[PDB]
């Protein structure tokens, strides 16, 4: 039986944080069969902090900042966690499920240092 | 948006290749997919193999990926093995953006010929052995149980995925009552009957 | 169209690929598991190696002598098939006047034509 389509929303943008951006992950349409997924996100952490995603490293690109991943319930996603520490999120059978986060930055260094922020990271969902 | 036309790929062994069928349904998008399958361990041993493993699908649009089988007949033959099948979309893009690429992973189980035990007959032989806060869960056939709706009493506990001739434990709260109750997920992503937990 | 490189950083011919991809190309030069048909009529399963070419999809199969009389041409009746190499890929479709070839690349079928006055039988 089919999965689910994926449509991803992207976001526009020591210890001090910038605002929550809300984001969406919309599976849709999902399958009959869909029951849960495991879902995570990947990507290169950041030097000073392995939860923080890093920024793109250019001639222009800002410093002293990563950015922060957050659920619905604005926890701090863990990044790079292995498929043993996720939890299932259950899905509505063969109907769409919206999945929301947030992304916000965080200084790693002060004083932050402004220039293009930019980055890619990769959402996993595995099928039960 | 990508989406896979199965949420697991049973693979007799002896055929050639099977087929997984990846979809975009979006007009204004064009995706790369890029493809492989690594082994319970999360490594790319080349025991299957995926073609094309990088392509391009422009608009609303369907291709399907062969998987083959390269294992030249050297897996265990009483058993399941457990393969991952990974299929990521990589999007296009048009200032300060965070922009994802997704992951659709499924289960690619690998079954070999002549297993005594047919596939319908094994949810039904799961077993548990229950300790002061866990249970476990035991499975003696040579299919991969993907156990859902498990409940001890009204308690519902995670789901589990238990390997063939082998065990997995689960958290049980000190309350929770005595009668277990399960499903599983079939070959066909579906849920099975509810069935009564029957101790080892 | 344009891909972000990040993403395909484990590729390591990413630049190369990037740049077909974001010009059009749906597939890369590679060795793929593909359906043949000529004439409209099936003749196997198997793999065959796809390199960068002057046709229309940016690739071309490579196809060898002893393949093709194997699926019905008759090598003799092709000017100058009998210098090339047993591996030698030939050039099908500039060899043979009006032999063409093209890839569905979503259903990895390899559709090849040959005219009939060409073929051994």
């Amino acid at each position: 039986d089919n999965g689910c389509s994926v449509a991803a929303e992207s976001t526009n943008f020591i210890g001090a944080t910038t605002p929550v951006v809300p984001f969406r992950i919309l599976l849709s349409p999902c399958g009959n069969a869909v029951s849960a997924v495991k879902v995570g996100f990947t990507g290169v952490a950041d030097s000073h902090n392995a939860n923080l995603l890093a920024l793109e490293n250019t001639v222009s690109a800002a410093s002293g900042l990563g950015i922060q991943l957050l659920n619905e319930q604005q926890n701090q996603i863990p990044l790079n966690a292995p498929s043993s520490a996720l939890s299932w999120t259950t899905l509505t059978p063969g109907k769409p499920n919206t999945l929301n986060f947030y992304a916000r930055l965080m200084a790693t260094q002060v004083p932050v240092t402004a220039g293009h922020i930019n980055a890619t990271a990769t959402f996993t969902l595995e099928y039960q | 948006g990508v989406a896979l036309g199965a949420t697991r790929v049973i693979y007799p062994a002896g055929q050639k290749q099977e087929q997984l069928a990846v979809t975009n349904n979006d007009e204004n998008s064009t995706y790369l997919i890029q493809s492989w399958v690594e082994n319970a361990d999360g490594v790319k041993d080349g025991r299957f193999i995926v073609t094309p493993p990088l392509f391009a699908m422009k608009g609303k649009k369907e291709n399907t990926l062969r998987i083959l089988d390269a294992t030249n007949n050297q897996l265990p033959q009483d058993r399941e093995s457990l393969f991952w099948m990974n299929v990521k979309a990589i999007p296009s893009m048009d200032e300060n953006t965070l922009q994802l690429a997704i992951i659709s992973r499924i289960k690619l189980y690998y079954r070999p010929a002549k297993l005594a035990l047919p596939p319908d007959q094994a949810a039904e032989k799961l077993r548990f052995r229950r300790s002061a806060n866990s249970l476990t869960l035991i499975n003696p056939t040579p299919y991969y149980l993907t156990v859902t709706e498990l409940n001890a009493g009204t308690r519902v506990l995670e789901n589990a995925l238990v390997p063939p001739m082998g065990e997995s434990t689960v958290k049980l709260p000190s309350d929770a009552g005595s009668n277990i109750t399960y499903r599983t997920i079939n070959d066909y992503g579906a849920l099975t009957p509810k069935m009564t937990g029957v101790m080892e | 169209l344009y891909f972000n490189p990040r993403f395909l950083a484990d590729d390591p011919q990413a630049v190369a690929d990037l740049s077909r991809f974001e010009n059009g190309q749906e597939l890369p030069p590679g060795t793929y598991r593909v359906d043949i048909y000529l004439n409209n009529g099936y003749m196997a399963t198997r793999d065959v190696t796809f390199n960068t070419g002057d046709s229309e999809q940016g690739i071309v199969p490579c196809l060898t002598r002893a393949q093709l009389a194997s699926m019905g041409l008759n090598t003799a009746s092709v000017a100058g098939m009998n210098l090339l190499a047993d591996d030698a890929c030939v050039p099908l479709t500039t060899m043979v006047q009006d032999a063409t070839a093209h890839l569905d690349v979503g259903q990895q079928r390899l559709n090849l034509t040959i005219p009939q006055a060409f073929m051994s039988n």
